[PDB]
RNA sequence: UUCUCAAACUUUAAAUGGGUAAGAAGCCCGGCUCGCUGGUGUGGAGCCGGGCGUGGAAUGCGAGUGCCUAGUGGGCCACUUU
RNA sequence: GCUCAGGGAGGACAGAAACCUCCCGUGGAGCAGAAGGGCAAAAGCUCGCUUGAUCUUGAUUUUCAGUACGAAUACAGACCGU
RNA sequence: GUCUACGGCCAUACCACCCUGAACGCGCCCGAUCUCGUCUGAUCUCGGAAGCUAAGCAGGGUCGGGCCUGGUUAGUACUUGGAUGGGAGACCGCCUGGGAAUACCGGGUGCUGUAGGCU
């Protein structure tokens, strides 16, 4: 048997589109998300300046969007046939969550302008559990206990039963 | 031409010929720096105390 | 490889916060303002209205502090309302305002201002607040206490605080948290308070739901459904309500059914046990051993 | 000639004990100091507003003066020379009451009803606390074994 | 070089460590403080032989180094490279301080670091040196040579415990027996019966 | 695990040492005043009128108080810390 | 309203270091400056509004001679802010 | 027996992991029309009551870490007062009183206040 309350699903979709080219390259990165989402994103303003990258202190290097619930399951949903549905071993983390990266955001249904041009975009899922919103209240918060987590062991035979996708080594 | 800086003793014998004295121990202390609302209230308690004689 | 951070070192270290902190429930910046008197008042007790609002129950006490615990003088909880027409909904922002309406109605019984502060019989939305009467006992002064709740406008706390404006507590607050307070043009409504008040917030989603489809609708109000509350019926069940609640204030207890003692809880294993089963497991590892040779 | 100051030589006066910073008990804040109330001083170091001098941490003095925080208290300060009742404005939290006089009335009212009883009987019970005597004289019963010989260790070396 | 030892010989001073107030110290002349075959374990060094002071005294850093090659010089000429291991049981930490007159005088007077000095209690061990239970008239001769080398009166005690450990010699070889010890490099690891049992389960497996 | 430590490190932590208290200005009854404080004969403080001397640790000693005032303001030595 | 230093583990370009997530994290950061003390739903941090950085007597503390100035703690009378 | 709301002392209450939790609760939870917010109804807020105590929580467990509390270390260290004591000194001994702290070794693991439940 099985209880229905330990479902696994995915808590938020984290995307971000880090350009490190700000004003022209980073404000056109914008139309990407709100395509990919269909929400607003927020900008990614720096902490120090680094300057064999060419960054500056406080400078918009990124921009970020979390999507969630119905609409977090379609943008994950089309990112894996462009990983071609298998993922290495190693990119699924020690707390549940995984994440993995396609190149080029032309391939979500997204067409090609030649000042849009080809944007680099990084997708990580955070696996969640009913009741892993218990730790970020302002009522009584705590830990989850060790019972409830998410594991990468786990986190492998959902992915592996869920979408059927194999997970290659090497 | 240097000279001592600093010293306390001598200054321990000295304190005990007249004896180190304990203050005024003294009965009704003054109502100096006591809280001037408190003190205006306590003002009126004894400004209106021949109010309640013919019931004393 | 890296260090441990939590060593055996670590928690000689480890100060605990307070026991209503670490349980994350008393924010003690606030109580350090809230519970403690002017020293020169010389135990006046500074009475706070408590809102508490729970997934099933909203808990609207009266308390003063005392150093042995803060003693509650006056207690009215939601679950007490359907002794006077709300029979569910119990924790929206009209079931809120009733129990702050009961907890105001049930302190002015236990002290004898019953008859004396009537207040906003009429129910409005204005900013009525307590004036006392020259030669009649003067009003009950407390000060709300939200919790660990953000106090944006129309916190269903301030629902509990106007029950209690409304039942005869001199009570200071504003109207900017209480709804019908625009934000941007910044006037206040009475009308727009009354809404929720009455709970017509409630009865107009249940009108919009039943229009719109009949899956959606017997999903979100089923008690609403199986109770016979229909959004006609919804304000006039609150006006008999806050009526009944200046009928009969005064609480009658719940009697204790007699204790069977059986302890649905596992006593302490003591000494004897505890060393015993290391004991035993110390044969059972040697015992479990030998038959391997 | 050292640095003058107010709080110089406080790193472990006006410390705060080991696993006892952060937040102040609460209890603290809410005990009511009447005047003529005898009170010990000692500065928490965690509320800055009202600390007495580092001269007063440790003193006790008594109430002349209560206000919303503090409590003026008239301590004895000596000088070098003779002594002066003075008068410091405290907030609370670097307050207790003293323990000393509430061991007196304490012996007051209980050498009040050992005076009410043995007052109309003609019964006499001294009410003077007679110091501790030499011990009266007392048997001491060996119960069959002998007493135990000691005898000096002797010397040998350890480290 | 330096002064007569003479002159820094009592601990007069505060200890005045080598700390963020005082910088500028050279090193002490002692880097290494034990050798012989200390890669070596319990079992087989069971004879610890010490060099315990009479006196409340400062011993120098340079007093300590000639001592420890005077110790090492003989245990090789008496033992070969391999059949011991000496230790120095002090570390020189508390620094010395020079008012150097090159026209200055006593004028603004604190000196300079000259170098570090160990401070020693009154039975307190200054060398201890652990071999075979058959080279037990040599550690009382070897430390007898390093004597010389220090300032006052040494004293040199044959320990009743098992080379450098906190154990009775007579008492060390029945607490391995009984599991209670581990050996662990030159010392040992005394186990208490307190630990979860899922660490006496290890033992006995 | 282990050796060795800190005037400007510290969980612990003395000895000697610094306060305060050991009654009639004290305790317990009442009532009365208030413009302070308040759910409230509430909270505070102050006023009158009371009832109670087993003088409520030991030892010793008569205490208190006000003026006027000279000289001095180079000190040095020893015990123990330093 | 949040939580920091630092670390773990993941994720196109991306590496010791750019960014996005989860976890651990008693303060190991930060609080303009020296150092000490103090502090975690804050005293830190990001914002919303702001002029109590205002006017007026006295008392008190610190140095102290128990004088000043500086600094400071408690009040009280106004007028304000949040 | 046990819980909730507000607490008092603030680890005997903490931390780790595991096991069992009747009833009321407390929760996850259900949705986003209002109120209120956000990159995002996760959070905050509001409107709910389909399913689960899986978690949070509660109580128990651990030859648990910690913590508290005794024993020990030890009348040792140190120290008040004393000597025409010792000793070249360094420093030590005695006399007269006080008297610690780890290592090691046991014991314990929240008491409880006002107001309201449940058995």
């Amino acid at each position: 048997k099985e209880n229905p309350m330990r479902e696994l699903r995915i808590r938020k979709l984290c995307l971000n589109i880090c350009v490190g080219e700000s004003g022209d390259r980073l404000t056109r990165a914008a139309k990407v998300l709100e395509q990919l989402t269909g929400q607003t994103p927020v900008f990614s303003k720096a902490r120090y300046t680094v300057r064999s990258f060419g960054i500056r202190r406080n400078e918009k290097i990124a921009v970020h969007c979390t999507v969630r619930g119905a609409k977090a399951e379609e943008i994950l949903e089309k990112g894996l046939k462009v990983r071609e549905y298998e993922l290495r071993k190693n990119n699924f983390s020690d707390t549940g969550n995984f994440g993995f990266g396609i190149q080029e955001h032309i391939d979500l249904g997204i067409k090609y302008d030649p000042s849009i041009g080809i944007y680099g975009l990084d997708f990580y899922v955070v696996l969640g559990r009913p009741g892993f919103s218990i730790a970020d209240k302002k009522r009584r918060t705590g830990c989850i206990g060790a019972k409830h987590r998410i594991s990468k062991e786990e986190a492998m035979r959902w992915f592996q039963q869920k979408y059927d996708g194999i997970i290659l080594p090497g | 031409a240097k000279s001592k800086n600093h010293t306390t003793h001598n200054q321990s014998r000295k304190w005990h010929r007249n004896g180190i004295k304990k203050p005024r121990s003294q009965r009704y202390e003054s109502l100096k720096g006591v809280d001037p609302k408190f003190l205006r209230n306590m003002r009126f308690a004894k400004k209106h105390n021949k109010k309640g004689l013919k019931k004393m | 490889f890296v260090k441990v951070v939590k060593n055996k070192a670590y928690f000689k270290r480890y100060q605990v916060k307070f026991r209503r902190r670490r349980e994350g429930k008393t924010d003690y910046y606030a109580r350090k303002r809230l519970v403690i008197q002017d020293k020169n008042k010389y135990n006046t007790p500074k009475y706070r209205m408590i809102v508490r609002v729970t997934n099933r129950d909203i808990i609207c006490q009266i308390a003063y502090a005392r150093i042995e615990g803060d003693m509650i003088v006056c207690a009215a909880y939601a679950h007490e309302l359907p002794k006077y027409g709300v029979k569910v909904g119990l924790t929206n922002y009209a079931a809120a305002y009733c129990t702050g309406l009961l907890l105001a109605r049930r302190l002015l019984n236990r002290f004898g201002m019953d008859k004396i502060y009537e207040g906003q019989v009429e129910v409005t939305g204005d900013e009525y607040n307590v004036e006392s009467i020259d030669g009649q006992p003067g009003a009950f002064t407390c000060y709300l206490d939200a919790g660990l709740a953000r106090t944006t406008t129309g916190n269903k706390v301030f629902g509990a605080l106007k029950g209690a404006v409304d039942g005869g507590l001199s009570i200071p607050h504003s109207t900017k948290r209480f709804p019908g307070y625009d934000s941007e043009s910044k006037e206040f409504n009475a009308e727009v308070h009354r809404k929720h008040i009455m709970g017509q917030n409630v009865a107009d989603y249940m009108r919009y739901l039943m229009e719109e489809d009949e899956d959606a609708y017997k999903k979100q109000f089923s008690q609403y459904i199986k109770n016979n509350v229909t959004p006609d019926m919804m304000e006039e069940m609150y006006k008999k309500a806050h009526a009944a609640i200046r009928e009969n204030p005064v609480y009658e207890k719940k009697p204790k059914r007699e204790v069977k003692k059986k302890r649905w809880n596992r006593p302490k294993m003591s000494l004897a046990q505890k060393k015993d089963r290391v004991a035993q497991k110390k044969a059972s590892f040697l015992r479990a051993q030998e038959r391997a040779a | 000639t050292n640095t003058k100051g107010k709080r110089r030589g406080t790193r472990y006066m006006f410390s705060r004990p080991f696993r006892k910073h952060g937040v102040v008990p609460l209890a603290t804040y809410m005990r009511i100091y009447k005047k003529g109330d005898i009170v010990d001083i000692k500065g928490m170091g965690t509320v800055q507003k009202g600390m007495p001098h580092k001269c007063y941490h440790g003193k006790t003095g008594r109430v002349y003066n209560v206000t919303q925080h503090a409590v003026g208290i008239v301590v004895n300060k000596q000088v070098k020379g003779k002594i002066l009742a003075k008068r410091i404005n405290v907030r609370i939290e670097h307050i207790k009451h003293s323990k000393s006089r509430d061991s007196f009335l304490k012996r007051v009212k209980e050498n009040d009803q050992k005076k009410k009883e043995a007052k109309e009987k003609g019964t006499w019970v001294q009410l003077k606390r007679q110091p501790a005597p030499p011990r009266e004289a007392h048997f001491v019963r060996t119960n069959g074994k002998e007493p135990e010989l000691l005898e000096p260790i002797p010397y040998e070396f350890m480290a | 070089g330096r002064r007569p030892a003479r002159c820094y010989r009592y601990c007069k001073n505060k200890p005045y460590p080598k700390s963020r107030f005082c910088r500028g110290v050279p090193d002490a002349k002692i880097r290494i403080f034990d050798l012989g075959r200390k890669k070596a374990k319990v079992d087989e060094f069971p004879l610890c032989g010490h060099m315990v002071s009479d006196e409340y005294e400062q011993l120098s850093s340079e007093a300590l180094e000639a001592a420890r090659i005077c110790a090492n010089k003989y245990m090789v000429k008496s033992c070969g490279k391999d059949g011991f291991h000496i230790r120095v049981r002090l570390h020189p930490f508390h620094v010395i301080r020079i008012n150097k007159m090159l026209q200055t005088g006593m004028r603004g007077a604190f000196g300079k670091p000259q170098g570090t000095v160990a401070r020693v209690h009154i039975g307190q061990v200054i060398m201890s040196i652990r071999t075979k239970l058959q080279n037990k008239e040599h550690v009382v001769e070897a430390l007898r040579r390093a004597k010389f080398k220090f300032p006052g009166r040494q004293k040199i005690h044959i320990s009743k415990k098992w080379g450098f450990t906190k154990f009775n010699a007579d008492e060390f070889e029945d607490m391995v027996a009984e599991k209670r010890l581990i050996p662990d490099g030159c010392g040992v690891k005394y186990i208490p019966n307190r630990g979860p049992l899922d660490k006496w389960r290890a033992l006995h497996s």
